[PDB]
């Protein structure tokens, strides 16, 4: 999903 | 002609949330932030102290557990709940309104991943070198990046990780997103676009939390720049002091009186008045001398290095000015 | 406790009747090089030369053979008349011994104090000497005798050379360079024989300089050196602080900055507290307005920093 994870 | 570039350092705040983790933070180890450890313990828990208190001033989510809890949404909050997002949206929003193209540099790959999610939530197309990049693949998002007519228009990099002379030209504003301990490092940053093949003014802007641990930061290492700029500057001091005389000095020192010596039918200049003597004429002598050896003294040791370097055109003796 | 700083004064010093004659001798005796004809590989040499018996005349013209008036060579009042700085000397040391003081006197050239020694000799001067070829016994024997409480000394001669061996001569309070090293740093440790930490009173250094000669030019280009090592010196020193590393109070000095004020911040902070949620243009360009005034701020309070 979201790339800061 | 290359244009000067423009550094302006964008003081910023913090959101209520970044003031209750830069809290948590102090109160975790609030007994090193007082002082109270002996002189004896090492670095590791103070510097700690002072990473979390960087991450905390970049961006909130970079802590487990702070984005708002399940289920995770990336939404405006991840904007608004931190400082220098919500100056770097409308910083942003400005820089692509007059057709200009922005390299984004930071220290942390984490929070690059937090600008990749903004990135897409505002619709931005971009390209990414983090430094875990192969050496093909950041080839192709540097020729990505520079093609005429390209599609990017945000470049994320780690301040670190290009190499040394990248050629992105074709930007003309540099956001640091956060600053060096090495302010070599991101005046390599800087001019990944201030370089030769820029044809416009090269902007860099710095962002810096004020009023906190990141402010303090930046006069450290804006002493550490000027303090690089004086080694440097004086680089050529270290030949002078070893340098040995040249043909042009050695004849000069000769000849310095030479004439007068030959004209001289009977004696030198003090010697020609007495030469027995006089405490009154004695004491005339140390009182001139004195004042000759004050001048002196004080002429040179106001002269920088750039007045007592010899160029190495010294040394290539032609010819006499006038003949003797 | 207080060491009075040193008055470092240049005495110049004309050339007796006799001076110029070989001043002049030993000019024309390689007049080319003086002109500057031949190589640089070549010249240098020649001119090295010429530089050495130049500083020799303006010492003392008995340097050269056959100078002094033929055999026998006695000491007489032609030994002090027939060099410049030998008659400065003379009354320089007569008003010294009246005044209470006792100096040393340097030289570059050992055969200057064999000079030296036979005029101390010719006026009754109580001396010792160090010029290198003594032993280390010798030299400790003679710094013994020169600082011992009630000495009978009153000149101590001594080669450059051998100043900068670890000796202590406090006992002293005048220092006379009859000639100058071409690196000051050893005229300079020179000086500190005297001008150190257990001296009482104001040392004086006079620094023989023949005027309108060699000696002139030369103390111009020795101060250059002297300014050079100081501008060396200064570079060691950014050099070092720029690869210091934060110190324990410099790190905690960064993470105090504002510590007070975030623990006693309950809602938002500065720019999020001040406005803090989407920005007009008009925030914007307060913030960077306000920034680049700080920028030029910061850069102004180092910019006029420098070595000093």
């Amino acid at each position: 999903g979201a790339k800061r994870h | 002609s290359l244009l000067p570039k423009k550094e302006i350092n964008v003081y910023i705040g913090m959101s209520e949330m970044q003031v209750k983790w830069y809290q948590k933070i102090l109160e975790k180890d609030i007994d090193a932030v007082n002082g109270a450890g002996g002189k004896r313990e090492s670095k590791t828990r103070l510097l700690n102290i002072v990473m979390q208190l960087r991450k905390c001033c970049n961006h909130p989510y970079l802590f487990e557990g702070a984005e708002p809890g399940p289920p995770y949404t990336t939404d405006e909050h991840l904007i608004y709940n931190a400082g220098k997002m919500v100056v770097l949206d409308k910083l942003l929003k400005r820089i692509q309104k007059q057709g200009s193209r922005v390299l984004i540099f930071s220290q942390m790959s984490r929070l690059l991943d937090i600008l990749e999610d903004y990135c897409v939530f505002r619709g931005y197309k971009y390209c990414r070198i983090d430094g875990s990049t192969a050496h093909e693949d950041r080839i192709a998002a540097i020729d990505e990046y520079n093609k005429p007519g390209s599609d990017k228009f945000i470049f994320l990099l780690t301040t670190r990780a290009g190499g040394l002379g990248i050629n992105l030209t074709t930007a003309d504003i540099v956001i640091l997103y956060d600053s060096d301990w090495n302010p070599q490092a991101d005046l390599q940053a800087m001019d990944r676009a201030h370089r030769i093949g820029q044809t416009k003014q090269v902007v860099v802007y710095r962002f810096v939390t004020d009023n906190a641990i990141e402010e303090k930061v930046l006069e450290r290492a804006a002493q550490k720049l000027r303090l690089d700029q004086l080694v440097i500057q004086q680089g050529r001091a270290q030949v002078a002091a070893k340098a040995a005389a040249n043909k042009d000095e050695l004849l000069s020192m000769i000849q310095h009186g030479a004439e007068k010596v030959f004209q001289t039918k009977g004696a030198f200049g003090t010697m020609a008045e007495k030469g027995s003597l006089d405490d009154d004429d004695i004491d005339a002598i140390l009182q001139a001398g004195e004042t000759r050896t004050k001048e002196l003294n004080a002429r040179y040791e106001k002269l920088g290095i750039d007045d007592l370097q010899k160029f190495t055109s010294e040394s290539a003796y032609e010819w006499n000015g006038e003949d003797f």
